[PDB]
């Protein structure tokens, strides 16, 4: 997910920005609900995931707000001690503690239904079980017991009028969620909310603690401590699940890191890249980051260096120039098939090479394989979600960083041997496997496009729809599930703010039983693929004047 | 009128309710999401309570398994119980907003069923204020802020110390999974402020 918000400094035509490009994947039915409220200290308009009752995107007219996850470190695994007598229990606080346990019987279409035990302790529901040391791993999430807080506070916030009584609604949401706040007068903000525990000095977040009670979390970390901005110097918002702020620590997740090679940069360069921008180039942001390589700019300049003293006819300087004349953004040929410029397939088989050589030999297996991907890696159906910079890649940008990495390198990931070596073994690798595939004249290669699925199982991988009803989009898009803009005070309206989203395939799933598609089952769907978009209206009279039907309910509770 | 709801809708079909108090607007919500998006919310709800076997057979059996086993509805019920009447009122009012359609469904089935539960072989059934809150709980919490790999994580630095020793193991896992790195592109800039918190990397809790 990625968002930027464009404060007053930065906005122009305008006096606040917002342009929000939430990340889930793509599915059929749309991910999204759009949804006006209108009554009971209510008034917004905009659109949310599996229509919660708070729209995660949208405004009230005065304020706007968005989101994307945080990626922060919520949740640490304690290591429960049993016992072969007293099964059922766990020691805790020199005490062997009940565990808690319930029944679950699971019904099975045509098949045989299946009951089984959950368990459950002080810090957790249980993982996985080893009765060879007794233990039992216990999940423990810094939300526990917030989750209706946090949905609640999700919809509370749509009635906030300005920065503080949004923020004491941020404070509430314990789930780990960045927030993003824009109003009328140009103001704007950021909340990296979420419950965060108040661990035990020397707890190491990043690997499990004993659950005998000496490592139990002191407590819950104050909203004080969650980063937050209120309109920054830089007079903008930018995030791709960066980090939010200067040593706030990422997820333990081994997958995930926020290091010098992080995606955002792609929309810090392209927001200060001009002094202000109109509500048609923050859009346009959309479609840039869509399409731009995120790898390029990361490793350039080292296959710049290796190359710099290669003659002409080597072929390998020959990849680094078609390299440098490239500004990473790809576009379809005409056959809407492949792309008019090999940069991605010719980075894609050289970062592949490189991992291989570097970080995937200095991890013991099989914990090496979690580095070897180049982060290009899909399906013919696409991406089920985002494109991001490869842990690997990150680990690897750090290494050919050299100094100016502020990370040891305790283990060289180029053995002692010239960096310079192995990147120019790297585009030997690369350019034998495609000029073997694709002919030995470069400007003619037509390298396979990325495509684009709106799935008809949900992220679970459960259907929400029949196999049919998946549509397919020929150009895969690093965008947004749904983008939504917020403009406010825009100076050539004569409303106060202005609003779009797009929500693809369309507002509606529903086919009748004759197999009758509804008119809004698809009405949206070129519209995202063209980077389009449609008004959100949320007056009385711009929802009248724009009405295609009406209904009225009479009913008591 | 107190008992008044009214549904206009946009030219994309997009749904604006208009409702005086807080029961009354949520049941407007929860009639329209019943309109359009019976069939996936019905599907959403089986994915967030591991109920999809029930109508999808075997191979859902171990989703259904471990959807279960990653949260405890019963601590769910007890938030929801523990609820202001205000703010119960909105999962209680989006709850009946939608029975009133589902019913309505299942009355005249021929013309207002979505095809898929014909084509999938059941029919919709009513929901609760624990449904709608589990769809938010198993879609944002349950796996979009339940993120953790420590076990894993605990056995690559393991896996490190006995290939490189003890203090270069711990050195190269810092090195590979560090737990910060001060030139990380940020939201807010240095300028700003930073967070003051440090913590410990050299797992001291063995
Ligand atoms: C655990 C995650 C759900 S977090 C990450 C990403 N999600 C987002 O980029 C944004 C977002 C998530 C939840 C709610 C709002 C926004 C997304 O997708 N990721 C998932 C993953 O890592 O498998
Ligand atoms: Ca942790």
């Amino acid at each position: 997910s990625n968002m930027w918000v464009i404060g007053k400094s930065k906005a122009q035509d305008a006096k606040a920005i917002m342009v929000n490009g939430p990340q889930f994947g793509w599915y059929a039915p749309a991910y999204t609900y759009g949804i006006g409220l209108h009554g009971a200290g209510y008034d917004v308009t905009g659109n949310t995931p599996f229509a919660y009752p708070g729209l995660v995107f949208g405004h009230n007219g005065v304020i706007s707000w968005g989101s994307t996850a945080g990626f922060g470190d919520d949740v640490d695994i304690f290591a429960e001690r049993l016992s072969a007598e007293k099964p059922g229990y766990y020691l805790h606080n020199g005490k062997w503690v009940k565990m808690l346990s319930r029944e679950e019987t699971i019904t099975v279409k045509n098949g045989q239904a299946e009951t089984f035990t959950v368990w459950r302790t002080v810090h957790g529901n249980i993982l996985q079980t080893d009765q060879t040391t007794q233990t039992a791993y216990a999940k423990s999430r810094a939300w526990d017991g917030k989750e209706l807080a946090s949905l609640l506070a999700w919809t509370h916030q749509m009635k906030a009028k300005n920065w503080q009584e949004w923020t004491q609604q941020a404070a509430k949401q314990a789930l780990t969620i960045n927030w993003y706040y824009a109003d009328v007068n140009g103001n704007i903000g950021y909340v990296h909310t979420g419950a965060y525990p108040d661990r035990q000095s020397g707890h190491d977040p990043r690997l499990p603690v004993p659950g005998t009670g000496k490592w139990d979390w002191k407590g819950l970390l104050p909203f004080e401590m969650n980063p937050k901005v209120y309109n920054p110097q830089s007079g903008y918002i930018a995030n791709w699940a960066n980090s939010p702020q200067k040593d706030y620590p990422a997820s333990d997740l081994f997958a995930f890191l926020w290091g010098g090679a992080d995606r955002v940069t792609e929309i810090d360069r392209l927001l200060e890249q001009k002094p202000r921008l109109t509500a048609d180039q923050a859009w346009d942001v959309i479609r840039q980051t869509s399409r731009q390589d995120l790898n390029l700019r990361l490793f350039l300049p080292t296959l710049q260096a290796a190359t710099s003293g290669l003659t002409q006819s080597d072929p390998r300087r020959q990849l680094v120039e078609t390299l440098t004349r490239w500004d990473g953004i790809n576009l379809l040929n005409d056959d809407g098939k492949t792309w008019q410029q090999p940069g991605s397939a010719i980075l894609n088989v050289w970062l592949t090479s490189m991992l291989k050589r570097t970080v995937v030999a200095a991890v013991p297996m099989p914990f090496d394989k979690w580095y070897s991907a180049s982060g290009y890696e899909t399906t013919q159906d696409g991406p089920t979600g985002s494109l991001n910079i490869s842990v690997g890649a990150k680990i690897l940008y750090e290494a050919v960083q050299g100094d100016k990495s502020p990370i040891p390198q305790a283990v060289d990931l180029f053995a002692g041997k010239p960096q310079q070596e192995v990147v120019l073994a790297a585009l030997e690798d690369t350019w034998e496997t495609l000029s073997k595939r694709y002919g030995n004249n470069v400007s003619n290669w037509k390298t396979p496009a990325m495509a684009l699925t709106f799935r008809a199982n949900n992220f679970f991988g459960v259907p929400q729809a029949a196999a049919e009803e998946t549509r397919h989009q020929a150009e895969y898009q690093n965008r947004g599930t749904e983008n939504d803009m917020i403009v406010f005070s825009p100076t050539t309206s004569d409303r106060p703010v202005l609003a779009w989203d797009v929500v693809a395939p369309g507002q509606s799933g529903f086919i009748a039983p004759d197999g009758t598609v509804d008119k809004h089952y698809e009405d949206q769907l070129k519209m995202y693929e063209n980077f389009g978009r449609k008004s959100l209206w949320l007056t009385k009279q711009d929802v009248e004047a724009h009405k295609e039907s009406q209904e009225v309910l009479h009913v008591q509770r | 009128s107190s008992s008044e709801i009214k549904i206009v809708r946009d030219e994309y079909g997009m749904p604006h309710i208009y409702a005086n108090d807080t029961w009354h607007l949520f049941y407007g919500y929860g009639y329209v999401v019943a309109q359009d998006r019976l069939f996936q919310m019905e599907m959403a709800r089986r994915s967030t309570q591991g109920t999809v076997a029930e109508v999808l057979g075997k191979d859902f059996v171990k989703f259904d398994k471990d959807i279960r086993r990653n949260y405890w509805p019963d601590a769910i019920r007890a938030q929801i119980a523990a609820l202001s009447p205000e703010d119960m009122s909105i999962l209680q009012g989006y709850a009946d907003g939608m029975n009133a359609w589902i019913d309505k469904v299942n009355t005249n089935p021929e013309t207002l069923l979505p095809k898929q539960f014909n084509t999938f072989g059941f029919t919709p059934k009513r929901w609760e204020p624990f449904d709608v809150a589990m769809i938010f709980v198993g879609t944002m919490a349950n796996r979009f802020s339940d993120s953790t790999s420590e076990i894993d994580n605990l056995a690559l630095l393991t896996a490190l110390k006995d290939k490189y020793g003890v203090s270069q193991g711990m050195a190269v896992f810092n090195q590979l999974k560090w737990l910060v790195n001060p030139s990380a592109p940020t939201t807010i800039a240095v300028q700003e402020s930073n967070y003051p918190l440090k913590f410990n990397q050299q797992n001291s809790q063995t």
